[PDB]
Order: structure tokens, then C-alpha cells, then sequence
RNA sequence: CGACUCUUAGCGGUGGAUCACUCGGCUCGUGCGUCGAUGAAGAACGCAGCUAGCUGCGAGAAUUAAUGUGAAUUGCAGGACACAUUGAUCAUCGACACUUCGAACGCACUUGCGGCCCCGGGUUCCUCCCGGGGCUACGCCUGUCUGAGCGUCGCUU
RNA sequence: GAGCCUUGAAGCCUAGGGCGCGGGCCCGGGUGGAGCCGCCGCAGGUGCAGAUCUUGGUGGUAGUAGCAAAUAUUCAAACGAGAACUUUGAAGGCCGAAGUGGAGAAGGGUUCCAUGUGAACAGCAGUUGAACAUGGGUCAGUCGGUCCUGAGAGAUGGGCG
RNA sequence: CGGCUACCCACCCGACCCGUCUUGAAACACGGACCAAGGAGUCUAACACGUGCGCGAGUCGGGGGCUCGCACGAAAGCCGC
RNA sequence: AGGCUAAAUACCGGCACGAGACCGAUAGUCAACAAGUACCGUAAGGGAAAGUUGAAAAGAACUUUGAAGAGAGAGUUCAA
RNA sequence: CGCGACCUCAGAUCAGACGUGGCGACCCGCUGAAUUUAAGCAUAUUAGUCAGCGGAGGAAAAGAAACUAACCAGGAUUCCCUCAGUAACGGCGAGUGAACAGGGAAGAGCCCAGCGCCGAAUCCCCGCCGCGCGGGGCGUGGGAAAUGUGGCGUACGGAAG
């Protein structure tokens, strides 16, 4: 997820839980060389990323 | 005729948040679809949905400020954002009452010797 | 002769204010005269151009008595387009030719609620 | 440097954004007189100076 | 060896981006700015150079607040609401 | 520097004078402003005459001009007392009073 | 006879002079007199469907609301086309909103470290636990509260 | 000057005709495409051959000097219109561990990677590149900053101004 | 047939490369490779002389004021105790 | 040895306006154009060059040579 | 020993309010040279200017004589023409240099401390009550300031009783 630079891991986790109703294991954020923030959010083992991607745009 | 600000002023603030939530959800869906190379016809609705979100937020803030001003009307020590915002110069100036207020000596002088209308020719 | 000390006669200033005029002034600048039988009917001399009204070219290369209709009013270029006043490209495709609205005379107007108001206002001001 | 601070990286981000060619859809714009970008900075020729 | 061989030793830096002006006049060692003097509450302007004020005075920027005061002064700083 | 024959000159242009030179290019505009101000004041005070306050008879002090007579600022308190009108009412009547002048 | 060189004319090339044009300057005059602690000037970052700069804007970000005008913007598809609903653009702009630094104000600024009160989720509670909101700089004016004086005084142990 | 002009103004060129001693000017012809000039007075930022004059452009030199610091290249094939400089294989060599190796700090800021073209850049060339265009790439409780003081800088109390 | 010339060529004679410092320059004295554009005695105050004009033992309204608001009028006209 | 007060006065900055016996792209403000921009120096600071197609792009379809740059025909415009 | 009052004082994230900085063409306060001239240079001139610092307003400063004159006296202040390149200053050299008249533009004058009288008749704050559009002032009651001195009445042109 490309998120705002002002958001931290807790805010990213809360936003994901509130928007997609899925559990979060951890979040790894990094500032891209262009100025944006990219976050790898790992889902809980009970959830599958394929169905979340099919539900929200990306396939 | 998608979203007009004149009809939103009649609805209560409880419906405005509900009408803004799904609007933000649609904006997010459009943003996710924009990343995909397809659906070029939907790439133009981002502007109008953003403008409608701005309109809803504007009506919400207008109603909030109107309610706050109606509450603080006629009360001493109103909030600073509710106080006038003309400029820093006129805020420190004397009020009209203090400007029109004159001392008793000058009042008595003007009452005793007023400015008489006159003319000089015969 | 000019007498108001608040309006200028400077050529450069007039050209600047004409070339950088807002869109609501460009519609007043792009005005076209009306036909003779319609001028006596509406008691008005000129009228701005819109998209729906018909018009007839009086001067230029594509001039004649063939009645035409406007399809685009290009305010940015102070020009209008007619569906029959066109030209062929190198490959043979058609493209509209631009003619200034001052060089064209109107024969038909779209009877709109605002157009009738403008017409009656101009008539009452001409008195 | 291999490691920098957020302010310097944010300053470099705008230079990266600006170092872009001219789009080809403005050449046909009415009244356009721009033919090429005169602000293209090369990483080797012109140093931006921190 | 005072020229080309000595120029290769330039590795450090004595000036970074300022905090108030954003220019590269801020000194790291003296902790002051070379264009405005950031620790000083007053901005250092000088009449000796006429071109310094030309790049720093008002009107040479955005004027996010000064743009609207000249527009609202023409109406006498109104506070009411347009009719209807 | 001097020539065959000529009047010795001492021009006072040794100072930096070019940075302070008052050109009277606004003289017609100033006269127009003064005329408009006079007309506006007279129109606002129309029942009263221009230069309303009456001025007394004043002789010139110096021996060079003491043969002629001129106008002045105001009438003296002694003159007001001989006239019989109060001091403070003369101002609103239209009589300029000069308390500093003696008789 | 040829080649080379030199002098003229025609054509061609480099070259961008003269001429003509000018949304630009310079000068003169007139009208007004307006910044900020209710956050000034200036700076940083970001914002457009496709967008690098200027311009215009502030997470409501190439503009919001209202008024006037009345059928568009335009480089290209789309899009509200609807106007006997609310109606595009443009201008005006009095109503909302206005990120960070910056007199810059919680300390310093390496975006760190805090301290109080309140509201939602965590062992349903403090105890150096997440999110959000408000306050937390200097000097000084009037008044209130707190309290120090072998400075002066009265009654008392 | 009831002046000349889109039936062609200014400007430019000309082995053409001609005037004035001269500064200069008139006409013809060829380009050119929108203004210009005579007479009477007025006011100039008014006449260039130079100033190691300022700016811009162009010649002889001259297709000349120069593409020579550090031992060295060769054969076959493929992709390609184009091969000595690219790629693969083989042979012959250098750096030989204080390297022509593998990693870092300062500094650079996208130069890293993939794809694609080959006018510009690479001092010859190029199918190649750190060039160009597009798209990606940097994931930390236990790597470092953040904590602590060192030489040192610094506000308040106070002093000076 | 006639034609000077801003076309070319040849012979006869004369013919040193321009500018300024200098008694002396073509100098083995200095500047100039060439071409196009820009480039240098201006303006203000004061003084002296001469000339033109108007008035004349007088002369001068440049300083202000007056008429009507004026593109030409930041002009021009007038003050008369 | 205490104090207040408009007037005629000044204004190269600011917000608007009008005018010119001024300049006409090596001139005029450094800047008529993405100009205090590119660029230079660590910094104070220094600081440019650069206008003109055509009335309307109507910006040369198509055939051929060349891998392309480019060119030969053809085509629009009164005029390439 | 304690209590209370006064008086010099300290603290608060106490309630309310104010200043910081920027522009700076014009204006006000301070100190502030040298290049130049003097055909040299010290006094002088440049100049009580440039640079430097501190402040405000559309204007600021000035402004109601501890004034000018020495006769038939005038009468705030500001600006213009004259006075005047004059009186005067100066290695009396270079140079510097006003003021009073007078005529014009405009012309607005006053207050207070003190001396005395008025039972402090004065002022700020708090809260309920009666009022008007966009919100602040009039009448009521207590908490402070103030007798080491509120306010009317008074201002050298006299005033008070
Ligand atoms: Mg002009
Ligand atoms: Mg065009
Ligand atoms: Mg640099
Ligand atoms: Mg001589
Ligand atoms: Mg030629
Ligand atoms: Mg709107
Ligand atoms: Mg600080
Ligand atoms: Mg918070
Ligand atoms: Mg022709
Ligand atoms: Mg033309
Ligand atoms: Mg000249
Ligand atoms: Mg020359
Ligand atoms: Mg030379
Ligand atoms: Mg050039
Ligand atoms: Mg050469
Ligand atoms: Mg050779
Ligand atoms: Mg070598
Ligand atoms: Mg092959
Ligand atoms: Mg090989
Ligand atoms: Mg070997
Ligand atoms: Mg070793
Ligand atoms: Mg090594
Ligand atoms: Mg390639
Ligand atoms: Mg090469
Ligand atoms: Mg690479
Ligand atoms: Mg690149
Ligand atoms: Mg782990
Ligand atoms: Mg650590
Ligand atoms: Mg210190
Ligand atoms: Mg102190
Ligand atoms: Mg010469
Ligand atoms: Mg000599
Ligand atoms: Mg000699
Ligand atoms: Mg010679
Ligand atoms: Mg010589
Ligand atoms: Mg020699
Ligand atoms: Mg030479
Ligand atoms: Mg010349
Ligand atoms: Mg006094
Ligand atoms: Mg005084
Ligand atoms: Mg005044
Ligand atoms: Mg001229
Ligand atoms: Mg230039
Ligand atoms: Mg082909
Ligand atoms: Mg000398
Ligand atoms: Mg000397
Ligand atoms: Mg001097
Ligand atoms: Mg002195
Ligand atoms: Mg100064
Ligand atoms: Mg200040
Ligand atoms: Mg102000
Ligand atoms: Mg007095
Ligand atoms: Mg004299
Ligand atoms: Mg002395
Ligand atoms: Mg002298
Ligand atoms: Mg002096
Ligand atoms: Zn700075």
C-alpha cells in the first residue's frame, strides 16, 4: 500500500482493519526515493491475500 | 446535477456523514482503479467525486460554524475565530463610543458657545 | 472623441485588455450583426453568438447566400465554426474553417428564456 | 551518502520529480512556445549542491 | 600543491540548507545563517547591496495572506453576507 | 582655470546635490487640488464667506514698511472689550481674536 | 590543352545586419493609505485524467460555498447537455477551509523527547501501554489566590 | 503638398542610365509584402577606421599540430543493412593478496535493474554505455541515529551597551 | 553606330600603410586578421561678450489667485488698489 | 525646566488609473520569452543569452530510393 | 508562642488584555568616515552626508513664544517667492553661509500639575434585572483602586468666592 508519509505502523494497521475488516500481522514501511511511503502489510494466516486483492481492484 | 450544495443544507448532519462515507469509499475505489491501465472512462470521475466531497465538507463546516455563532451570539468573551478578522490595525483602535465620548468641560463649552450660522454682507 | 479620464486610448493597453479578456467578456466581444428582416422585428442591432443559432457568411472566402449553422464557438481564438464551411486536409479528411463572428450575419436565434430577456432589455434601452 | 536524513531525502525527491522531459501533448496547445525543457539537470554535469 | 592536488581534499561541508530562508547560507560550525542569521530574531538586511532586497522583499513570493488584504480593502473590510 | 577677464564665481555645487532636486512638475496639479479644495470648502460653508474671520488693521513693524498698512491675525482683547462683545462668542460669530497682540 | 591563384556578375550555403511590427520598459501626474500573536513577509513540500516550468492553490489542494453574467473548457477520449429543477465557463468574492518551518511559542530541532485534562478502543484503572482533541515560550498591565520578611505596629503566651 | 501606395510601402541587390567638385541624390531592373516621403519651422541619445574599443559572426593558419605515462593481442561463430572495439567459445597475457579483488565512511543522488531506438552526447566507430525514453527498485525492538557527556558552543539571574 | 562610367584585361609614367605622440614615421616606434551593430564635447546653475525680438526710466508675473468639469487644457487668457 | 491638536508640506515602497516631441529587441528596467530563471562560488554574492511560419496548419496525403537521417515526384497557400 | 493590619516582595499553564517581526519611497532619535577639492597637506571642504542601529503614521515632526523688532510695532506652527549667494564663518585660502521683514497656501485652539471649595459627588471589575438589526453602551447590588489625593468647577488671554 502506498500511504501518506505522516502515517505510522499503528495507523496503517488501524486503517486496514477499519477499511477491509482483515487482521494484520505486521507492517514494514519504507520511504521511496520519490518521497512517498510504501508499506508491506502482512495478513494473518487465516486470511488469504488473493481474495482481498480480488475484492479490492488488483487481481 | 450529481451533488448540489443547496439541497445538502436541508439534511441533518447525521445524513451528511453517511453520504460522505460512501463517497470516500467510491473515491478510494476510483483511485485503486486508476492504477490499472484500463477503465479510461472512469479516470475522469475522480475530479467530480473529489469536488462533491469538498462540497459536503463545506456544508458540514458551514452548519457547524452557524450553530456555534448562534450559540455564542450576545455573549461576552467570544472565541477568537468567531471574533472579527478585518485587520490588526482596527482591532486596537478605540470604539465609536469612546471616540464620540467627550469631557464635561468640552461639552459645557460646546453647549454654551455653539457654532452659529452667519453671513457678512448687508 | 474620448472624454472620460478613466478610459484609455493606449494601443498597447487596448490590445492587452482585448487579448487577455475573461471568458464573460469574450462572449460580448464575439458579437455578430442580425439580418435586415430580423433587425426590424427584434428592434436590436447586434447579438452575441451561441452554439444553436443559424448564421450566414457575408464576407470572406466562404461567402454566399447558403444558410449555415454554427457548431463550435471558440472563445479562446475569437472564432466560430460552421458545419458546411469546411476544408479538406492532405489525407482528405474534413476540418472546419475558422471565420470571425464580426464577418458573419445572423438569420436565426435560439429562443431561450435568457435570450428573450436580453432582447427585451436591449429593445427597452434603445427605446 | 549511503545514509541521509529525511529533510535531505525529501529535497532530493523534488529534484527527481523535476528531472523529467516535456510531455508531447502540450506541443499542440494554442499559444505554446515551449520546445524543450531548459531545466533538465544531469547528475554528472551539474551538481545541485546538497 | 596548492591547486589541483589540494582541491581533492574537499570532502566536508560548512553550509547546509537554512531553516528560515531555505538557502545554503546556514553555517554548521557557527550555527548561524549567512543570509538571515536564523538565531537572531531580526532578519539582516543591508543598504549596501540593492540586489539583496530585490530577491527578499515582499511581492517576490506567494503572499498567501497579503494577496487577499489588498482585495478586501477595496470593500472596507466587510463582515456581513451577500443578499439572498 | 580662470580666463582673460570675468567675474569670479563661487558656485555652491560642491555638495552631492543631484540626489536632492525638487522639480515643480506637479505645480498645475497642486494648483488644481488647491482650487478644488477652496471650492469644496466654500460650497460646504456657503452661508459663510471665504476667509470668514474678519482681520484687523495692522501696521508693519519695521521702518521700511511702517508707512503702509496691512491685514493681520485677530483683534485684541482690549478692542473686543471696547466693542462690547464677549471674547469666546466672537469666534463663533466670525471674528478672529488674537490674545497675544497688545494695544 | 589542363590545374592553381586573382578580379567581377548570377545562383546556392554559413551568417542573422537593415526595415516593419510590439500583451515590454522609462518618465510624469492623479486617487487610496491596507501587514502580523484571531499566526506577517519569506521559505519547504504536495496538489491536474494524461503535467516538466511559470502561474493559481493547501489533504476541501489547477479550487469549496454564495452573487452577477448566461451555453461552455479545449491538446486529446470522458464527463455533468440538463436549463417549463439547481445553470457550463468566467468575474466578483462578504461565508467555510488554509500542510511544515518561519517574531514561531512545550525543550530542541538529528521530525526525538516529553508533562497535564478529556473522548474511543487494550489485562474494562492508575502504574513511563494505541488512536484523537485542548493546553504547556518571553516580558509586561489590572485584579484574584497562594506565602517570605529579627521592615513597622496592636492584642496576647 | 485634395502627396505616393496590395495594379505593390519600407528594406536589400545590381557589368544599367544620369546629376552634383563634394558630402549624397534621382531613375531602370530583380527580390520584398505595409507603410513612406518632399516643402516651411521646431528638438535631438544624429554621421565612425581605429580607442591591446563592447557584443555577435567568419577566414589564413589547416584537414596542420595532435589522438604515444602504466608489456598484448589473436582465431571462429551468432545477433545485425552495417563489426576490430558488442556477445559467446578457444588461445596467448596483465593486475598477483600493500591488486586492475571483495566491502565500507565522506561525497554524488538515481547514476542500480529490465525493456526499446540509435540525430546529439562517448574526443574514431559502435548492435555498446554511467546518454536518451518508459517501467521498477531501498521492508529492522536485537545495523546505526535517537540516550550520555569530552574539547567547545550557548539562554534566563546579573552586568554593560 | 555612340556611350562616361562602380566590369575585366595591357602597356607608359608616377606611385612605401593607415591613425596619433614627436623637430623628425613607411619605419627595426605603438594599435589594427576580417565583417555587421553600439560608441564619445551632453544637460543644469552662474558669469562675460555679440546678435534677434518687445517695452522703455522703466522692465519682468517665473510665486499665487480668477473664469466652467473637459481629449487636445501639466496649454492658453486675465489680475491692475 | 508639563501636555494634546487637522490644514497648506513630502513620498524612487504598496494597491489602481491616465498620459508621453522618450526607447523599439546589442536600445528600453538585469529581465517584452518557463528572469532574479538557467548557471557560477562553501558563503556573503555575481547573473545571462533568448520575439516574428502562415489570413487561416490548411504543418506536405500518396508513389518511389535509402535501414534511417535525406532526397526525387506530388499536394495546400497568391507565394514553400 | 500565636493572631491581624500595613509596607517592600516572590509563584502559577491564575481571569482578561498588550509588545516582539516584516516593508521601510516619505518622516523622527543617535554616531558617522574616506575617496574629492584645497593643483601638494594636517585646519577646512566632501558632511553634521554614505554606510550602521532604533520606531510610527498616511502622512510624521513641528505648533500657541522664557518670540521677532527698537517705530506709527507685529503676533502658533507648517510650505512657496523674495530677503540672499547677503550679514557672517574660513591656513579670511579653497570654500561655507543663514535670519527678521514683506507677499502668498492654510489658518483652531486648548488642557493639566500647583494655589483653594465641594462629607471621594471619581474610577475598574463581577452578577441578576428593562432595551435594537450585524453587539456595545445606559439604570440596580457588592469586590477592588484611591485621602502619600478620583472627578466637576479652574489655566496667566487672569481665576475663585
Ligand atoms: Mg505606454
Ligand atoms: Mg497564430
Ligand atoms: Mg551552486
Ligand atoms: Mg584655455
Ligand atoms: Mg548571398
Ligand atoms: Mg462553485
Ligand atoms: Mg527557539
Ligand atoms: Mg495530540
Ligand atoms: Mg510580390
Ligand atoms: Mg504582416
Ligand atoms: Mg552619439
Ligand atoms: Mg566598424
Ligand atoms: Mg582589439
Ligand atoms: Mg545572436
Ligand atoms: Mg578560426
Ligand atoms: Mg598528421
Ligand atoms: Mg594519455
Ligand atoms: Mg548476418
Ligand atoms: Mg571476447
Ligand atoms: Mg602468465
Ligand atoms: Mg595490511
Ligand atoms: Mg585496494
Ligand atoms: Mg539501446
Ligand atoms: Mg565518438
Ligand atoms: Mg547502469
Ligand atoms: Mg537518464
Ligand atoms: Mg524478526
Ligand atoms: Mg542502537
Ligand atoms: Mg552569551
Ligand atoms: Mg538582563
Ligand atoms: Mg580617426
Ligand atoms: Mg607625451
Ligand atoms: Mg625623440
Ligand atoms: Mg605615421
Ligand atoms: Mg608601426
Ligand atoms: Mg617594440
Ligand atoms: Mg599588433
Ligand atoms: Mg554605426
Ligand atoms: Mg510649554
Ligand atoms: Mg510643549
Ligand atoms: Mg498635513
Ligand atoms: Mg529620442
Ligand atoms: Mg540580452
Ligand atoms: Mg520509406
Ligand atoms: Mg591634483
Ligand atoms: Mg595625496
Ligand atoms: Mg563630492
Ligand atoms: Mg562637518
Ligand atoms: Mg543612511
Ligand atoms: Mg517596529
Ligand atoms: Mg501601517
Ligand atoms: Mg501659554
Ligand atoms: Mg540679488
Ligand atoms: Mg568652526
Ligand atoms: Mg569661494
Ligand atoms: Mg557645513
Ligand atoms: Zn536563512
Amino acid at each position: 500500500f502506498i500511504v501518506d508519509v505522516k502515517a505510522n505502523k499503528h495507523q496503517i494497521k488501524q486503517a486496514v482493519k477499519k477499511l477491509y475488516d482483515i487482521d494484520v500481522a505486521k507492517v514494514n514501511t519504507l520511504i521511496r526515493p520519490d518521497g512517498e511511503k510504501k508499506a508491506y502489510v502482512r495478513l494473518a494466516p487465516d486470511y488469504d491475500a488473493l481474495d482481498v486483492a480480488n475484492k479490492i481492484g488488483i487481481i | 446535477a450529481k451533488i448540489k450544495a443547496r439541497d445538502l443544507r436541508g439534511k441533518k448532519k447525521e445524513e451528511l456523514l453517511k453520504q460522505l462515507d460512501d463517497l470516500k469509499v467510491e473515491l478510494s475505489q476510483l483511485r485503486v482503479a486508476k492504477v490499472t491501465g484500463g477503465a479510461a472512462s472512469k479516470l475522469s470521475k475522480i475530479r467530480v467525486v473529489r469536488k462533491s466531497i469538498a462540497r459536503v465538507l463545506t456544508v458540514i463546516n458551514q452548519t457547524q460554524k452557524e450553530n456555534l455563532r448562534k450559540f455564542y451570539k450576545g455573549k461576552k468573551y467570544k472565541p477568537l475565530d468567531l471574533r472579527p478578522k478585518k485587520t490588526r490595525a482596527m482591532r486596537r483602535r478605540l470604539t465609536k463610543h469612546e471616540e464620540k465620548l467627550k469631557t464635561k468641560k468640552q461639552q459645557r463649552k460646546e453647549r454654551l458657545y455653539p457654532l452659529r450660522k452667519y453671513a457678512v454682507k448687508a | 472623441m474620448k472624454f472620460n479620464p478613466f478610459v484609455t486610448s493606449d494601443r498597447s493597453k487596448n490590445r492587452k485588455r482585448h487579448f487577455n479578456a475573461p471568458s464573460h467578456i469574450r462572449r460580448k466581444i464575439m458579437s455578430s450583426p442580425l439580418s435586415k428582416e430580423l433587425r426590424q422585428k427584434y428592434n436590436v442591432r447586434s447579438m452575441p453568438i451561441r452554439k444553436d443559432d443559424e448564421v450566414q457568411v457575408v464576407r470572406g472566402h466562404y461567402k454566399g447566400q447558403q444558410i449555415g449553422k454554427v457548431v463550435q464557438v471558440y472563445r479562446k481564438k475569437y472564432v466560430i465554426y460552421i458545419e458546411r464551411v469546411q476544408r479538406e486536409k492532405a489525407n482528405g479528411t474534413t476540418v472546419h474553417v475558422g471565420i470571425h463572428p464580426s464577418k458573419v450575419v445572423i438569420t436565426r436565434l435560439k429562443l431561450d428564456k435568457d435570450r428573450k430577456k436580453i432582447l427585451e432589455r436591449k429593445a427597452k434601452s434603445r427605446q | 551518502s549511503s545514509h541521509k536524513t529525511f529533510r535531505i531525502k525529501r529535497f532530493l525527491a523534488k529534484k527527481q520529480k523535476q528531472n523529467r522531459p516535456i510531455p508531447q501533448w502540450i506541443r499542440m496547445k494554442t499559444g505554446n512556445k515551449i520546445r524543450y525543457n531548459s531545466k533538465r539537470r544531469h547528475w554528472r554535469r551539474t551538481k545541485l549542491g546538497l | 600543491t596548492k591547486g589541483t592536488s589540494s582541491f581533492g581534499k574537499r570532502r566536508n561541508k560548512t553550509h547546509t540548507l537554512c531553516r528560515r530562508c531555505g538557502s545554503k547560507a546556514y553555517h554548521l560550525q557557527k550555527s548561524t545563517c549567512g543570509k538571515c542569521g536564523y538565531p537572531a530574531k531580526r532578519k539582516r538586511k543591508y543598504n549596501w547591496s540593492a540586489k539583496a532586497k530585490r530577491r527578499n522583499t515582499t511581492g517576490t513570493g506567494r503572499m498567501r495572506h497579503l494577496k487577499i488584504v489588498y482585495r478586501r480593502f477595496r470593500h472596507g473590510f466587510r463582515e456581513g453576507t451577500t443578499p439572498k | 582655470a580662470p580666463s582673460r577677464n570675468g567675474m569670479i564665481l563661487k558656485p555652491h555645487f560642491h555638495k552631492d546635490w543631484q540626489q536632492r532636486v525638487d522639480t515643480w512638475f506637479n505645480q498645475p496639479a497642486r494648483k488644481i487640488r488647491r482650487r478644488k479644495a477652496r471650492q469644496a470648502k466654500a460650497r460646504r460653508i456657503a452661508p459663510r464667506p471665504a476667509s470668514g474671520p474678519i482681520r484687523p488693521i495692522v501696521r508693519c513693524p519695521t521702518v521700511r514698511y511702517h508707512t503702509k498698512v496691512r491685514a493681520g491675525r485677530g483683534f485684541s482683547l482690549e478692542e473686543l472689550r471696547v466693542a462690547g462683545i464677549h471674547k469666546k462668542v466672537a469666534r463663533t460669530i466670525g471674528i478672529s481674536v488674537d490674545p497675544r497682540r497688545r494695544n
